[PDB]
RNA sequence: UUCCACCUGAAUAUUCCCUUAGGAAGGUCAAAGUAUUAAUAGUAUUGAUUGGUAAAGAUAAUGAUUAGGUGUAACAUCUUGUCAAACUAUGAAUAAACAAAGAAGAAUUCUCAGUGUUAAAUACACUUCAGGAAUUUAAAUAUAAACAUACUUUGAAUCGGCCAAGUCUGGUAAGCAGGACUGGCGAUGCGGGAUGAACCGAACGUCGAGAUAAAGUGCCAAAAAGAAACAUAACGAGUACCACAAAAGGUAUUCAUUCAUAUUGACAAUAGGACAAGGAAUGUGUAACAACUCACCUAUCGAAUGAAUGAGUCCUGAAAAUGGAUGGCAUUAUAAUUUCUUAACUGAUACUCGACCGUU
RNA sequence: GGCGGCACAUCUGUUACAAGAUAACGCAGGUGUCCAAAGAUGAACUCAAUGAGGACAGAAACCUCAUGUAGAAUAUAAGGG
RNA sequence: GGGGUGUCAGAAAAGUUACCACAGGGAUAACUGGCUUGUGGCAGCCAAGCGCUCAUAGCGACGUUGCUUUUUGAUCCUUCGAUGUCGGCUCUUCCUAUCCAUUUCAAGCAGAAUUGAAAAAAGGUAUGAUUGUUCACCAUUUAAUAGGGAACGUGAGCUGGGU
RNA sequence: AGGUAGAUUACCUGACGUUCCCAUCUGUGUGAACAUAAUGGUACUGAUCAGGCUCUAAGCAUCUUUACUUCCGUGUUCGGAUGGGAACGGGUGUAUCCUACUUGAUAUGAACCUACC
């Protein structure tokens, strides 16, 4: 039977990592925050003013609204049985860009670079690049032949047993 | 007459017939809260871009 | 013997420490963190900053708005360039660091091309008055916050002599009339400090007290032929001529390399070496 | 791997595709898992991918060719009949003598008693 | 007024040692942990035997004590005074609870109070060690067997091929001896190593 | 608490109550009525994270704890053995929440406005990526999903629950009390476990023919023949849950490992001595010296012997009240137990095919 | 059932199972208050402990240097900061 | 905003009924039965010692493993539109963990009297003072005057001393 | 090479010693005034006679620490699954995931803007 407080059971949640007390990076209060933006909710309980609730630590959600001292983050919370939208407004020190999108990005990029001098290449007439192939779970791998020149064997058996006492 | 005080048990399958509704994109693109400025911007080119529209309706 | 030395491998092992430049107490990030938080929905916007730093020989006045690369110098004037404008002695003066100030407004405003309509004061009569710069037509001044480090803002301190330059540079820095060499008596005592007249009393002062004492302070001062009364007037044409041509002004260094790192080729052979040498 | 305990699977051979699909083979038109009778249904439904015989249909399916995916979901799921299933009981893995997991090319002997 | 054997063998709950929370605990029957030779040198003993616990169960301290007082009396009385060193590997850090019922009584309303002390033990886990000379390993083969008929459960002896109480078996110690690595400490070794600063 | 067929089909969470045998909000459920529908996921993969559980640690912080060196009992210091639900550096597995192209499927180029930020902006922010025009374009993990998906209204019943477990807490323990996740019974019949609410297989319209599942193949009872062994001189063994048995002991038996004597001659036995070879000479023994005998040595006799440890099986340990329960008969180089061989066989309302009835 | 207790409104650590939820008359405790400062802000300083020195002065009075990651303090229970 | 409901979403509220009544409940206690066996009872393993010497004739500490349902607990599964709730008298049957008689072995068994143990439950196991008593404790007698079960056997079998 | 402001916050710390300073920085002289305190020690201001003594910075060490990699070790533990074995206790096999401590090798900073050399 637990309590009802607002931080009921946080003695290792809202402990500060080893050797990570004290004051923060500068780059928390000075990375620039858009609306739509990925951002993740980590309650930093060296600063009580603003705490999120324990409940949004560890999700990511998206920018909202930008304030001058706080930034609106709207996250998806299970209820009963249907998800409700939560809006909340937390200072820059309890959020983090979030990496979600780090590799989608750059496909993004990716396949614009080549969309680009495919505009190119159609004003000379040449052939149009294709677009980089999708992403597929791995694959079968293809027969390949091994070469016996640089090979060597070594015999694998079930082992006598040696008692380690 | 003790009784059982509390269970989970059948809770995830009762919760999971009609699954977790989902909230509509209409419920994402809600205003009220927004910075005041922004607010205050938007709506003055709201205010322009409808007055341009209607005069040109008076012209036509 | 009894020992109880608390350094022990489980002392480092927790041990956390500080900030770089705080462990070298150089800065006050408590501070520094409110000088250089933006307002989040102007983004990316620069928070400009001065920066006036007092070394034992000049005055260092630079203008910065921080970034996570690193904090980025807008524009900086010094006082050891000073001499070029005629100041040749007495570079950290309260004199010396109003005109490092000035210098620093005059400097940037030519640098944005606004040097033409925000001109702030120019003559010594009112040199000891607080003046704001204010709007422009609709052009506001260009505005910046002063960051004085790790120093006491005492009275009479120099930090505030530079930021009283920079507001009659043109340049608009909020603060107070409560710190400057005024801040009691009026403009004439805050005046006579920014020209040097504290300077050039103490030279007298000592004349007429002690010969070998006057050349022990200011001796120097008798080499350049500098006389106590040529004090005054020659902080007038310092800020005429810094008012003229502040545009800053224009090879290969002689490079001194120090030790040098070992490779782990020596590194291995001294071990062996000193090994070899116990057998 | 997570529904071993349920299933049981194996790679199959040709012979085992052919047959398959010539005695269970059965194709969802309209809602409707209208069992193979001719060429003409089959290039009705999955003419567009370049199929319009029962033998593309068994070489697409055999080779994993490019319209995989869409040759494969109209071909309803084949009911089979049964067969002694295990040397032990489906309550173990095949590779401890039981019924489910992975077969291999063994899955083709199950298949053979159960087309 | 000790209850029988079988009520408090199985491992049951979290370990509650004996803290700021559990207080009242009573003293443990057994205090001696190392008996025999307790500082002779590693290269005078260099057998090594072990009784190895093939259960998952509590060991009370009582039946730790009583194994240690026969093994003490039948090596004295085999092996002498400085002909062996036995150490028992097992502490009891586990307090368990008695709930003590005395119709002027509740009947399920209360929680235990402390009882006495085991060690929660896990198979395979090593119980007792001993070391002796080569003459004196019949001594501890056979007051272990005996020793093992106080404990609960299945336990079995096992003759290390290891030095007294090292990790390195009896020729790697030979040899680490002769070159240098291993240096006395009374009853144990050192090892020397090629780290920190060199001497002069 | 009064007729039939057909279709769908629950519940024991959460909040409030003078509430605890009861109510209301809410969840599960049904029926009606819609919408071309930014309105699919009890799944996996790839990518960026979150957590502090299992584990781990213990001169790594807190606390507990055995011993040994070295230096100045004590204190330092280097080791050593063992620990924590209300200790922790580190830290999984299973998980949680994101993304993998919806201002409506991309992108680019040109043009571009209103407010505000700004020192000023052509930067920047929001405005259907204000707006407008051309060109290009259906691409961006796997799988499934149009009787899909999103629902709206109205309303019923229910909120005594119980069981299982490669889970946990209180308790000596309980067919005890209370929990986390899931599957069940309740609400559920069928084949099997002899019998059984919950175990195993599998869920049901009326039927025919076949391959099957659990599990079985001496008879009751449908169906099996062969192979090898450890058992079985006993109410021993014999279908999990399951309806019981322990520590310990045995010159009982089988197998395996290790050591020693093993032949040119061990052990067992026979004869002499016991002062190649003999102990103050072993025991019996004479009051004792004596005599027999023992260890031991010769002679005799010619295949293995002695000791230890481990793993199976068997026996003892093993005593309750009506007469009785591998289900019964009965078996005993099995008709028991363990493992196999044979493209052996039997069998459900489940699967396949076919005929008919109904719902969609 | 009564007597007892309050598990009746309530907070902390744990049971508790590394998202959320989360039982027992499970475990160890706490609340019905206290504060014109113990609220707000600015500046200066560094705490517990130890070592070495200084008349009375000693194991404990005060002064000085050095070491000192908080081992102090922060109204209170506990946990965080 | 305050005054306040602490049963804290918030009635204004003392007892006793053995003279009692009603609607109900095995959702729930007092008796049997069932799971458990702490407690009660009985039986083992090891061997420090006791036993003039002698661990084991007879014992057996420190530990440790079981069995029983003849004690008392723990629980609340059956029974609340009722299973007549103690003991004694009477009578039958069952268990053996055997008190006697029968057959054996061991002793710290010379005889006698005893003590430990095995086969064996077909036969026996009493009379009374006090107490409702089960129990208990006395006086005898006997080959012995053993321990228990059967809804704590047995009330359309009695009795009604207890409750 | 040096100085200012920084961002990463030990590869940056701590102890033992070493190497320059030409500019710069530091240490350095003084107390009249702003200002300061019990003390010009600090903070403040005025200055330049001396100095690399310290600081700072660069390098040294079988240096503690910290940071990467192997190993530890597929050993701990774990998700799924029997009419699997065991009287219990606990422990297989199968399809999978897979730490930690330790030890060993390497490293002891990288990097942004402005000014001066």
């Amino acid at each position: 039977p637990l309590s009802n407080g607002r931080n009921r059971r946080t003695r290792k949640l809202f402990k500060r990592p080893f050797r990570g007390h004290g004051l923060s990076n500068t780059s928390t209060i000075l990375h620039t925050y858009k609306v739509g933006d990925y951002v993740t909710i980590l309650c930093n309980s060296s600063i009580q003013h603003g705490l999120p609730y324990k409940a949004f630590h560890g999700k990511t959600g998206r920018v909202w609204n930008v304030n001058p001292h706080a930034i609106g983050v709207m996250v998806n919370k299970k209820v009963n049985n249907r998800i409700v939208v939560k809006r909340l407004h937390i200072s820059p020190e309890h959020i983090k860009p979030s990496g979600c999108q780090k590799d989608f990005l750059e496909r993004k990029a990716a396949v614009a670079a080549i969309r680009k001098q495919n505009i190119q290449l159609k004003k000379e007439g040449k052939p149009l690049l294709p677009l980089p192939a999708k992403r597929l779970p791995k694959q079968p791998r293809p027969a390949e032949l091994i070469k016996g020149a640089d090979i060597k064997f070594t015999t694998v058996a079930p082992l006598k047993f040696e008692e380690l006492y | 007459s003790k009784d059982k005080n509390r269970s989970s048990h059948n809770q995830s399958h009762k919760a999971h017939r009609n699954g977790f509704y989902k909230p509509k994109k209409s419920a994402y693109m809600s205003t009220k809260g927004m910075n005041v400025q922004v607010l205050k911007n938007t709506k003055a080119q709201r205010k322009f871009a409808l007055a341009k529209k209607l005069e040109a309706k008076k012209a036509a | 013997g009894f020992l109880k030395v608390i350094k022990n491998r489980a002392y480092f092992k927790k041990y956390q420490t500080q900030f770089r430049r705080r462990r070298e107490g150089k800065t006050d990030y408590y501070a520094r963190r409110k000088m250089i938080f933006q307002d989040k929905d102007k983004f990316k916007t620069p928070k400009y900053r001065v920066v006036v730093r007092i070394t034992n020989k000049t005055v260092i006045a630079q203008i910065a708005y921080s970034e996570i690369i690193g904090d980025k110098i807008l524009c900086a004037a010094y006082s050891h360039e000073l001499p070029r404008y005629g100041v040749k002695l007495g570079l950290t003066n309260y004199a010396a660091a109003y005109c490092t100030g000035l210098l620093l407004a005059r400097r940037l405003l030519q640098k944005l091309g606004m040097d033409k309509q925000f001109v702030g004061v120019s003559d010594a009569a009112k040199l000891g008055e607080d003046y704001t710069p204010e709007e422009v037509d609709e052009r506001r001044p260009f505005k910046c916050i002063l960051d004085v480090g790790l120093a006491r803002t005492t009275t009479g301190s120099k930090v505030f002599a530079v930021l009283k330059g920079m507001c009659d540079g043109g340049v608009y820095v909020p603060h107070s009339a409560t710190r400057f060499a005024g801040a009691g008596e009026n403009e004439e005592a805050l005046r006579s400090r920014i020209l040097g007249g504290h300077v050039a009393a103490y030279m007298k002062y000592l004349s007429g007290e002690d010969a070998d004492l006057y050349k022990k302070q200011f001796g120097r001062f008798i080499a350049a032929g500098i006389a106590p009364e040529a004090l005054e007037n020659i902080y007038i044409e310092a800020h005429k001529k810094i008012r003229e041509n502040p545009a800053a002004e224009k090879k290969e260094h002689k490079k001194y390399p120090t030790s040098k790192k070992l490779t782990l080729e020596q590194r291995k052979a001294a071990i062996q070496a000193k090994l070899a040498k116990l057998a | 791997r997570l529904v071993d305990p349920y299933v049981t699977y194996g790679y199959p051979t040709l012979e085992t595709v052919q047959k398959l699909i010539y005695k269970r083979g059965a194709l969802k038109i309209n809602g409707n898992r209208m069992p193979i009778t001719s060429n003409c249904m089959i290039k009705k439904a999955l003419g567009d991918k370049d199929v319009v015989c029962v033998d593309d249909l068994v070489h697409e399916i055999y080779t994993v060719g490019k319209h995989f995916k869409e040759v494969n979901n109209k071909l309803a799921p084949f009911k089979l009949n049964g067969a002694k299933i295990a040397e032990k009981n489906k309550k173990i893995h095949f590779i401890l003598g039981g019924g489910f997991g992975n077969r291999e090319l063994l899955i083709n002997k199950l298949l053979a008693n159960m087309i | 007024g000790r209850r029988p054997g079988r009520c408090y063998r199985l491992v049951r709950g979290h370990p509650y040692p004996k803290s700021k929370y559990c207080r009242g605990v009573p003293d443990p029957r057994i205090k001696l942990f190392d008996i025999g030779n307790r500082s002779a040198p590693c290269d005078d003993f260099p057998c090594c035997v072990h009784i190895v616990g093939l259960e998952r169960e509590n060991i009370s301290s009582e039946a730790m004590e009583a194994a240690r007082i026969s093994i003490n009396k039948n090596m004295l009385k085999y092996a002498g005074k400085d002909g062996f060193h036995v150490r028992i590997r097992i502490h009891p850090f586990h307090v368990l609870r008695i709930n003590k019922m005395l119709l002027q009584t509740g009947m399920r309303g209360a929680w235990g109070k402390s009882y006495g002390s085991c060690a929660r033990v896990k198979v395979g886990q090593v119980l007792i060690s001993g070391r002796c000379k080569e003459q004196h390993l019949p001594a501890m083969i056979k007051s272990f067997r005996l020793a093992c008929y106080k404990f609960a459960g299945r336990q079995k002896l096992v003759i290390s091929n290891k030095w007294g109480f090292t990790k390195y078996t009896k020729e790697e110690y030979q040899q680490l001896k002769k070159d240098g690595k291993i240096i006395a400490d009374g009853c144990y070794f050192k090892l020397a190593t090629t780290k920190g600063p060199l001497p002069k």
